[PDB]
């Protein structure tokens, strides 16, 4: 019933400020709990960042305190993160989480409800939307190549979501150029190739790119 | 700052009991909490206050804490329990939360599975745009490592090759992909190109040719 959702830019230039907002649903921040942020750089462990109470009282990770601000807006049931002077070390998935005070005597907090997380990449490179190419079938495998985009992520659906079974969307490769590419492939009955239309729907939010590419035999 | 030490990896046979340690100076004096994280998803609280379970967490998950080491115990381990597990405390002396470095749980006994390889040639559209990419998609393999080699006719090619790390498919098998960037002239001047995927000593090769 309690849900948290992170939002904000997915790309920040080095030395600028990374800003995120967490919208809470199912519980009023004004009523209780601490509310805070945890991040995870790609392939690494969890790192706690900081938290805030509805009164405005905060706890900040000491190593980040000089660069950190956390704010709360009880009127909008949201709280926010600002991390200044960022570098590539700050590229990470950022989670917001409810911080529960333990009933034990000594002060203790644990994190019982988490948002899904949002990726922020720190880079000087410009946003670039993908070029989308059809991967024609010779059952049959067909797909779409989503080429040369930045930054992550990209979403792919098939037939506006009507086609889900047999879909395998692969994790992107990061090229030496600094751009990403990924592919999505679907396995379909060979029998259906003349009668069924197949379109991959590609969405790259950072560049506001929306591409529908029909894949023909 | 207070330090929590976890082993990077623990392996256990299915149905057996997995024990994941979390070491810290006098950790027994602090309450300890634990999280499970599946590749690609947010962590989930599985134990708090040393040994209590949130509603919905199976009774198979239990915790203990005394002296200089705490333990997450998972009884009757299932392949579905494969995940990274993190311990966590609140350090009162510095007002911050500390995590251990995480422990990856592996469940043994999973059968070897050879990769499925699908290789696509450059699209007409891409060739029209004066570029060419061969796409080698590799799926359903276990254990989770392959090596990929490309050939132009019979000549190994390394230039222009970009290959991903392996990723977990949630059916607990693994996937990866490899891309070969060519000029349209390179594509046209060979009879074929091959993507060769080696997995546990066995090579699966797929080949495409200009049509």
């Amino acid at each position: 019933e309690v849900q948290l959702v992170e939002s904000g830019p997915g790309l920040v230039k080095p030395s600028d400020i990374l800003s995120l907002t967490c919208a809470v649903s199912g519980y009023s921040i004004s009523s209780n709990y601490y509310w805070g942020w945890i991040r995870q750089p790609p392939g690494k462990g969890l790192e706690w960042i900081g938290s805030i109470y509805h009164s405005g009282s905060t706890y900040y990770k000491p190593s980040l305190e000089s660069r950190l601000g956390i704010s709360v807006d009880t009127s909008k049931n949201q709280f926010s993160l600002k991390l200044s002077f960022v570098s590539a070390a700050d590229t990470a998935v950022y989670y917001c989480a409810r911080h529960v005070r333990s009933g034990y005597p000594d002060t203790a907090y644990y994190f019982d409800k988490w948002g899904q997380g949002t990726l922020v990449t720190v880079s000087s490179a410009s946003t670039k939307g993908p070029s989308v190419f059809p991967l024609a079938p010779s059952t049959a495998a067909l797909g779409c190549l989503v080429k040369d985009y930045f930054p992550e992520p990209v979403t792919v659906s098939w037939n506006s979501g009507a086609l889900t079974s047999g879909v395998h969307t692969f994790p992107a490769v990061l090229q030496s150029s600094g751009l990403y590419s990924l592919s999505s492939v679907v396995t379909v009955p060979s029998s259906s190739l003349g009668t069924q239309t197949y379109i991959c729907n590609v969405n790259h939010k950072p560049s506001n790119t929306k591409v529908d590419k029909r894949v023909e035999p | 700052s207070y330090v929590l030490t976890q082993p990077p990896s623990v392996s256990v046979a299915p149905g057996e009991t997995a024990r994941i340690s979390c070491g810290g100076n006098n950790i027994g004096t602090k309450v300890l909490h634990w999280y499970q994280q599946t590749p690609g998803q947010a962590p989930v609280l599985v134990v708090y206050d040393d040994s209590d379970r949130p509603s919905g967490i199976p009774e198979r998950f239990s915790g203990s804490n005394s002296g200089n080491t705490a333990t997450l115990t998972i009884s009757r381990v299932e392949v579905g329990d494969e995940a990274d597990y993190y311990c966590q405390v609140w350090d009162i002396s510095t007002d911050q939360a500390v995590f251990g470095g995480g422990t990856k749980l592996t469940v043994l006994g999973q059968p070897k599975a050879a990769p499925s390889v699908t290789l696509f040639p450059p699209s007409s559209e891409e060739l029209q745009a004066n570029k060419a990419t061969l796409v080698c998609l590799i799926s359903d393999f276990y254990p989770g490592a392959v090596t990929v080699a490309w050939k132009a006719d019979s000549s190994p090619v390394k230039a222009g090759v970009e290959t991903t790390t392996p990723s977990k498919q949630s059916n607990n098998k693994y996937a990866a992909s490899s891309y070969l960037s060519l000029t349209p002239e390179q594509w046209k001047s060979h009879r074929s190109y091959s993507c060769q995927v080696t997995h546990e000593g066995s090579t699966v090769e797929k080949t495409v040719a200009p049509t």
